[PDB]
């Protein structure tokens, strides 16, 4: 989920943009 | 500013800033 990807490990702009509408 | 560990409200604020007017979805339990 985003928490695994961005909090437990380092986030990226690619991952963030994947949750934008 | 997004290439770090972003958790909780810090994550939601990065989403709010990067996504803009497009908005986003925050699903913490995946
Ligand atoms: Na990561």
């Amino acid at each position: 989920g985003i928490v695994e990807q961005c909090c437990a490990s380092v986030c990226s702009l690619y991952q963030l943009e994947n949750y934008c509408n | 500013f997004v290439n770090q560990h972003l958790c909780g409200s810090h994550l939601v604020e990065a989403l709010y800033l990067v996504c803009g007017e497009r908005g986003f979805f925050y699903t913490p339990k995946a």
